[PDB]
């Protein structure tokens, strides 16, 4: 398919963890409106104090999802995890297989681009 | 709950014999690993299954003899 | 029990190598140099002993006796053929 | 200590017969037996093979003869191993030289 | 569906025999690894799933002797 | 017991090899590819075949025939002409 | 479609025997691992492959003896 | 390709018996190894690949007695 | 030819290592102008934040091809990898059978040589 | 029979050395290559 | 080339009798290894090639008996 | 250059007999170790050379017997 | 001077037995590991020296027999 | 001085087979570790020597027998 020799088993092991690990995850508005991938999600906790005590306590959620799949998927556009609902703040270049969605809670802050 | 029994433990024993069983899988800091069996044992287990469920023969009974 | 012994006779010994057949039996046992499927006949002249390197060799199968009890187990069925037939053992066999 | 090793001399490769044939020659050197030999351009005397004229090849040698040789033996007929005949060091091709003899009752095994 | 896996086992017999059985990949703390096989099982899976298949024949019964 | 020794002595030899059987039989036993009949073979002057490494052509020990079947006979044989009343040489 | 895997099979034998069946592949964080394969098992699929394929002649059976 | 095959075969087997038979090659960042063969089988295939080839004499057919 | 008996090792070890994992690149322009190379390509991720905060982000792409294929490249000149279109920013020394090429995105920027 | 009894006669011994096969058979068997025929 | 290659035979033996066969050699960075052979091995193999060439006698042939 | 090469496989013999055949040396960021050879094959080697060469021999016939 | 290594090799004996032969040095960064030879062989060698060496009498010749 | 020597040996042996071995010792950076022996080994040097330095009797001419 490709002159890699490697990116087809990059691709096989890419979609065997997928399958043994994380969740499916359905998708909400945007272009690709509702589908249902798999991925696996994390959810690492980051704290930031500002001033005297501003602890804001919260996490960073990344799927780690197929590029193919999430092909255009833009950045304005939500994402539900299940029950739970997220929106798509960054989506990091491919390593050859896949990428990973950087994901914020709630909804998206306006646009603000004009 | 034989019949897909026996379907899935073929198509197990089919992608190990030919790539696909997979053992380890890790995602820095998130691994598991599963133990592998043997494929005579896997054979013969998927066999027995066959034999024990209500599927078509698959033996007969000695042979005979004549002149 | 003729034919078996007959098969048990035919294949006196065997060679393994990993070279051209013709070649393994012109270096092993000889002859060739044919005048013009059969493989290659062999003269049977004197004794010979071969050369041999790692991955060739030479087994001659020692087959098995042949009459494994068969002459007595048909002395037994003579006697019950000759006891059936009604004339003495020793003028039916 | 004093070992050599004595190989058995064959000419025939296979039971084709071999046969002679005698033919003047216009040799300039000294030519040992069973050389290959072409006739003249112009006076198509015998002389031993350059290994340049290609399809010139007409016979080997039979017996040793010099200049003084007015005529000479060859073999017209035969298969002969490629190795126990020796070539001028011009055709140094082995190609060329097995098919040196090809289209006559001379052949190279 | 017989000849597709007749196929992918051939295919996959060629490939450990000549050089590129992945044994195991991995790319920054994503590594997965496949358990590996027998040169001998996968030939005489191979010829079961052959003879299981329509393939033509292969073997055939003993042999007759005639002086 | 006749059944048992007639298989026994009529299966004698046996060879294995990983390539198709019609070409291991023919350059194994000899046979006559050149004309299921699987491949019958000549019966000719004694031959030895050669095989590359994973083929191997073993024959059978087979087994004796009469391992004490004759003595069973013999005392079977008594037995019954006992219960006959007639002489055991005379009956068999 | 068996000439080629011939060829295939015979180069990657040369190879192997000389110095160049390579086992490990490593890239600062990307690594592939090929499984290993033996001599014995190889040359047996060279010779059962070449026998099956139009290969010429190359193999004979028995021998004659004759005083 | 005989000639050359067999030349670069027998130079490997010589440099393997003297010292430079690589096992790896690992420069940092880069890391690869060879498949490691045994010395018997590489003499044996040696020899055959010779006598297959249309080099000079190497052996000779059993041997003769008299008195 | 290496008077190391270890540079042909490493660089057998890079030939074998570009062709089993490497894809092609296709370079244009330059002396070389249209020609064929193997390298194995690489876009590492990379995050600024310009002022109080911008979010502008970027990869750094990279080649790691041989260095007898390379020599007489420079940095004006463009790469094109499949349907992917670069720019060599950068060239990494001979580590003795290779080295890394830096590449940017779409065009480069200007000359500014006097 | 009688011919399975020949050629299992005519064999005797056998040797092996990966040494070229005159100069192991003259070393080892003797030989005569001092003096095809083998 | 024969006469080279056997003294590079006879001292690759001595050092690795003595001391002088390196396995490895690494220098944070850069690292190769080389395959080990057997003593034996490199014995028989620097005695074939000792017989094969040029060299004077070294052994004779089978010893006969007189009374 | 018998003599001493015999000397200095004594000395290594003696060395390893007792303490001092290195396996393996390394420093920051450098390590090479030496293969290792066992102990018969080592005195073998010592005893054929020592006999080989021209010094005072230490083998006599095989025996004799008288009443 | 057999006798200084006589003496030398008896107290490695020694030493090796009861506790003190170091199989291995690892300084930070400075490391070297020595060959570690077995019992056997070390009283073997023991015994062939102090023997060859013209020490006292060890052994004498065998054994008489009288009624 | 075998008394002393045969004093400290056995006294190892009890502490080594008891507890108290230390195969290896660790510091910041300091490495050291001994090489290992079997037990019955020093248990047969420890009769030895005893038997060979002038200690008191252990051993006695066989055993005979009367009616």
């Amino acid at each position: 398919d490709f002159d890699n020799l490697f990116d087809a088993a990059i691709a096989r092991a890419d979609e065997t963890i997928r399958g043994y690990m994380g969740t499916s995850a359905t998708i909400t508005s945007g272009e690709q409106s509702g589908a249902v991938i798999r991925g696996v999600f994390d959810d690492p906790e980051n704290i930031s104090y500002a001033g005297q005590g501003v602890r804001v306590e919260g996490s960073s959620p990344s799927l780690f999802v197929r590029t193919d799949e999430v092909r255009q998927l833009r950045r304005g556009d939500t994402l539900t995890i299940g029950e739970e609902n997220f929106w798509v703040d960054r989506v990091s270049p491919d390593d050859g297989g896949s990428c990973h969605l950087w994901l914020g809670r709630g909804v998206p802050p306006a646009v603000n681009r004009r | 709950t034989r019949q897909e029994e026996l379907a899935a433990a073929r198509a197990a024993l089919h992608d190990l014999m030919t790539g696909k069983r997979v053992a380890t899988v890790q995602k820095d800091g998130r691994r598991v690993e599963f133990t592998a069996t043997s494929v005579s044992d896997l054979k013969k287990y998927i066999a027995e299954l066959e034999v024990q469920t209500g599927m078509t023969q698959r033996r007969r009974g000695p042979a005979g003899f004549y002149v | 029990q003729l034919q078996s012994a007959i098969v048990k006779a035919m294949y006196a010994a065997t060679i393994e190598s990993e070279l051209d057949t013709q070649s393994a039996m012109d270096f092993i046992l000889g002859a060739n140099s044919q005048e013009q499927y059969a493989a290659a006949p062999v003269r049977l002249g004197g004794a010979k002993v071969p050369h041999l390197m790692p991955g060739d060799s030479l087994n001659l199968q020692t087959a098995q006796d042949t009459d494994n009890g068969y002459s007595v187990f048909e002395q037994s069925l003579l006697r019950y053929i000759a006891a059936g037939l009604g004339v003495s053992y020793e003028q039916l066999s | 200590t004093s070992k050599e090793t004595f190989t058995h001399y064959q000419p025939q490769g296979n039971s084709d017969p071999a046969h002679t044939a005698t033919a003047p020659g216009g040799l300039s050197a000294k030519a040992p037996a069973m050389t290959p030999l072409m006739l003249d351009t112009s006076s198509r005397k015998l002389v031993a093979w350059d290994g340049t004229t290609d399809g010139a090849a007409v016979g080997i040698l039979a017996v040793a003869a010099d200049q003084t040789s007015t005529t000479l033996t060859f073999y017209k007929s035969g298969t002969f191993r490629y190795e126990d005949v020796l070539w001028p060091e011009a055709a140094s091709d082995e190609t060329k030289k097995r098919t040196a003899f090809a289209g006559t009752a001379i052949s190279i095994v």
